[PDB]
RNA sequence: CUUUAAAUCCUUUAACGAGGAUCCAUUGGAGGGCAAGUCUGGUGCCAGCAGCCGCGGUAAUUCCAGCUCCAAUAGCGUAUAUUAAAGUUGCUGCAGUUAAAAAGCUCGUAGUUGGAUCUUCUCGGCCGAAGCGUUUACUUUGAAAAAA
């Protein structure tokens, strides 16, 4: 049982700050190796340069190929791999142009059924996806 | 450094659930009722209710006979007479707690021009209202959310410009019958 | 038409139990619906809770009954739960409503502060359990309205509670268990011993003893 | 009970077991609601009047019921005082 | 090894009172035990109650009129101002309309009720309702 | 009681229409 | 005009200014969670949607579009950090037989906890003062304590 005395808050408290190391949400925001991994480096979004274009398969159930491309970061230098969500979206990217990637949506985590992406393109060329996927803009000439 | 103030204060809350259909329901029948632009003024009547119960439930928690109880709580039942809301005989705290949302949304400018013979309907009172045909004692109002106080109640007059109470006929009056 | 099977359903259609209260102060049981429909059938109003699929695994396949959870009750201190599982959804659901009905039981209201007007609250802080599923209600200040999930929320507004705080422990996902713990929570309201009830017991008579002579004769 | 202008309120005021003045609840059907009849002091007849005693189920699911059922009518005088 | 003494009486009695006792042995006894007993019985809840004396420390048989739905105590003795004492009758309380919680204050020990009327705050020893 | 949804959920209790069928069925 | 060093912007007074009052409201979504279509056309485990469960393999309520609807609304979606939800850090208030979990066992210091018991004095300014002449915790009061 838990100590109860009027002169056990030192107890108490070291308790908690020793136990409090062992939840998976404060050791990752806290120990500091989940920013220094992070290639955003604790950012919301970042900017890359796009390398390639690449198609990877889907999981076991589902049947498809995500068309995600490899993104240089600028701030850093590491190499990322960005999914480019709609559908002929990845026509508007191109060989080596400037890209804002964002974060997936799970905290650095893997989302649906594209395993190991983690990062979904946002703008590409200064003109967002969204924009192109719409006709509200067009790539410049 | 700026002379500039900076205290400014988010008058709603949004609801904790986006979709329900009772609390969808009961917002859009306030909104019938009393012909209200949106969610946000339903929200916004709420959240001055739920401070009034708030700051009623702190007075209530203290001793009858304590200086700081009797005197908030006569400052907030006098505030509550005044604009109507409550009864001038309900002069109690326990009786803020059994109010509603109606008791407030029932002393708007639009409400009383409605319900005051000014207006046909509560939206014809909007739109009176927002296009300065009504004014209260003198000052000709045109924010329909003006909560007229009990006292005001008697001097909701037609303005002494507008067509309908100043006889100077509106535009489309005056180029209709200049062709005429 | 309705023939009682029972003594106590021949006394009900008999026009000789004043009120469904005189039966639940002796805790007779309660195994004719039409007891519930004679007494407060003008005002009960039910709610099919849930609907959940059920399998056995068999030989040939699974074989798939429909659990209906249907939640009755008038609104004004009257409330019962019933669960009924059955091939079809239809006669699952019109087997809950009776079991339902069966299970009415008088809830009790109180007040928070001051005694002002009618009871809104809880008399007094309740807990009801049911597998894992711990169901706290807690008296609430007038004009609150009641702090619940939707489940409990309709289990409490549909016997007369209309300010309550709630808190919930367990699985409360599975909505048997708290729906279920919701109205055990709400049948104790009446089972806690409150200062106010500590005047001594006046025994009346049992609707069998004061009506045995009505069919001693027949 | 009353509320602040006296009115009793409550649906009803449920019974309350005789062995333990504990609150009898409205489904719990174990518990009985024995009538002992009073009989005349010189003949030994039932006269008509009768003592009631509310036993809760917990306390006959227990055995305790016969014990707690001697005892009221030995505090009653319906049992001789042995 | 037993340390808080009233603990093991207040025990005693809810599991007797749960258990339809009539009476309750309680060893040993003490002064805090018998004010607590007496705020007890003041509001009715236990009734009459005896303090056998024995040569080294008491004994207590305390009849039990079934009133009680809990007794406890709480540990360590909380000091309970009366700013404080709300929030206390909130978190132990089972309502606003009944229950106390029991103070030792320098007027003596007392519900929170009388403490509040004496305005004097204290130590939290712990309730009944 | 409406009898056609109950049908569409009898047919298949756990299809690509369940969800819908008994969150109709609920209220 | 008024404002104000000059200006502007409000406010005020004029003139013109609305019928598709074209003086044309958007952002998300429509299987569930969670509000709202198993309507129509196309695609056919592709393209894609999908936070999660899942949808798509030639009648797809889930993709691409048309129509319809509904959520907020001059605002709405997304990414990230953080708070509540989390009684999933638990002092209030979690757990430890089998779900993660009690040291192999005992001794032992610091730590934590600890049984009953104790009912003015040198006299003094219309008769002329005791207000700790053995200590803490606690409780209550008073003083002192920036504004925002």
């Amino acid at each position: 049982g838990k100590c109860r005395g009027l002169r056990t808050a030192r107890k108490l408290r070291s308790h908690r700050r020793d136990q409090k190391w062992h939840d998976k949400q404060y050791k990752k925001a806290h120990l500091g190796t989940a920013l220094k991994a992070n290639p955003f480096g604790g950012a919301s979004h970042a900017k890359g340069i796009v390398l390639e274009k690449v198609g990877v398969e889907a999981k076991q159930p589902n049947s498809a190929i995500r068309k995600c491309v490899r993104v240089q970061l600028i701030k850093n230098g590491k190499k990322i791999t960005a999914f480019v969500p709609n559908d002929g979206c990845l026509n508007f990217i191109e060989e080596n142009d400037e890209v804002l990637v964002a974060g997936f949506g799970r905290k650095g985590h893997a989302v649906g059924d594209i395993p190991g992406v983690r990062f979904k393109v946002v703008k590409v060329a200064n003109v967002s996806l969204l924009a192109l996927y719409k006709g509200k803009k067009e790539r410049p000439r | 450094p700026v002379a500039r103030s900076w205290v400014c204060r988010k008058t709603y809350v949004t609801p904790r659930r986006p979709f329900e259909k009772s609390r969808l329901d009961q917002e859009l029948k306030l909104i019938g009722e009393y012909g209200l632009r949106n969610k946000r003024e339903v929200w916004r009547v709420k959240f001055t209710l739920a401070k009034i119960r708030k700051a009623a439930r702190e007075l209530l928690t203290l001793d009858e006979k304590d200086p700081r109880r009797l005197f908030e709580g006569n400052a907030l039942l006098r505030r509550l007479v005044r604009i109507g809301v409550l009864d001038e005989g309900k002069m109690k705290l326990d009786y803020i707690l059994g109010l509603k949302i109606e008791d407030f949304l029932e002393r708007r400018l639009q409400t009383q021009v409605f319900k005051l013979g000014l207006a046909k309907s509560i939206h014809h009172a909007r739109v009176l209202i927002r296009q300065r045909h009504i004014r209260v004692r003198k000052q000709v109002v045109n924010i329909p959310s003006f909560i007229v106080r009990l006292d005001s109640q008697k001097h909701i007059d037609f303005s002494l410009r507008s067509p309908y109470g100043g006889g100077r006929p509106g535009r489309v009056k005056r180029k209709n019958a200049k062709k005429g | 038409e309705w023939m009682p099977v029972t003594k106590l359903g021949r006394l009900v259609k008999d026009m000789k139990i004043k009120s469904l209260e005189e039966i639940y102060l002796f805790s007779l049981p309660i195994k004719e619906s039409e007891i519930i429909d004679f007494f407060l059938g003008a005002s009960l109003k039910d709610e099919v809770l849930k609907i959940m699929p059920v399998q056995k695994q068999t030989r040939a396949g699974q074989r798939t009954r429909f659990k209906a959870f249907v939640a009755i009750g008038d609104y004004n201190g009257h409330v019962g739960l019933g669960v009924k599982c059955s091939k079809e959804v239809a006669t699952a659901i019109r087997g809950a409503i009776i079991l339902a009905k069966l299970s009415i039981v008088p809830v009790r209201r109180g007040y928070w502060g001051n005694k002002i007007g009618k009871p809104h609250t809880v008399p007094c802080k309740v807990t009801g359990r049911c597998g894992s599923v711990l169901v706290r209600l807690i008296p609430a200040p007038r004009g609150t309205g009641i702090v619940s999930a939707p489940v409990p929320k309709k289990l409490l507004m549909m016997a007369g509670i209309d300010d309550c705080y709630t808190s919930a422990r367990g699985c409360t996902a599975t909505l048997g268990n708290f729906a279920k713990a919701t109205f055990d929570a709400i049948s104790k309201t009446y089972s806690y011993l409150t200062p106010d009830l500590w005047k001594e017991t006046v025994f009346t008579k049992s609707p069998y003893q004061e009506f045995t002579d009505h069919l001693v004769k027949t | 009970m009353q509320n602040d202008a006296g009115e009793f309120v409550d649906l009803y005021v449920p019974r309350k077991c005789s062995a333990s003045n504990r609150i009898i609840g409205a489904k719990d059907h174990a518990s009985i609601q024995m009538n002992v009849a009073e009989v005349d002091k010189v003949t030994g007849r039932f006269n008509g009047q009768f003592k009631t005693y509310a036993i809760c189920g917990a306390i006959r699911r227990m055995g305790e019921s016969d014990d707690s059922i001697l005892r009221l009518a030995k505090a009653d005088g319906i049992v001789s005082k042995n | 090894v037993r340390m808080n003494v009233l603990a093991d009486a207040l025990k005693s009695i809810n599991n007797a009172e749960k258990r339809g006792k009539r009476q309750v042995l309680i060893r040993p006894c003490s002064k805090v035990i018998v004010r607590f007993l007496t705020v007890m019985m003041k509001h009715g809840y236990i009734g009459e109650f005896e303090i056998i004396d024995d040569h080294r420390a008491g004994k207590i048989v305390v009849n039990l009129t079934g009133r009680l739905n809990k007794c406890g105590v709480i540990s360590p003795r909380f000091d309970v101002q009366l700013k404080d004492l709300e929030k206390w009758q909130n978190n132990l309380l089972p309502s606003r309309q009944f229950g106390f919680i029991v103070l030792t204050t320098s007027a003596g020990i007392m519900d929170h009720e009388e403490a509040r009327r004496k305005h004097t705050g204290g130590k939290i020893l712990g309730f009944f309702f | 009681f409406p009898y056609e949804v109950s049908d569409a959920l009898q047919d298949d209790p756990k299809g690509k229409y369940s969800k819908k069928l008994l969150n109709k069925l609920v209220g």
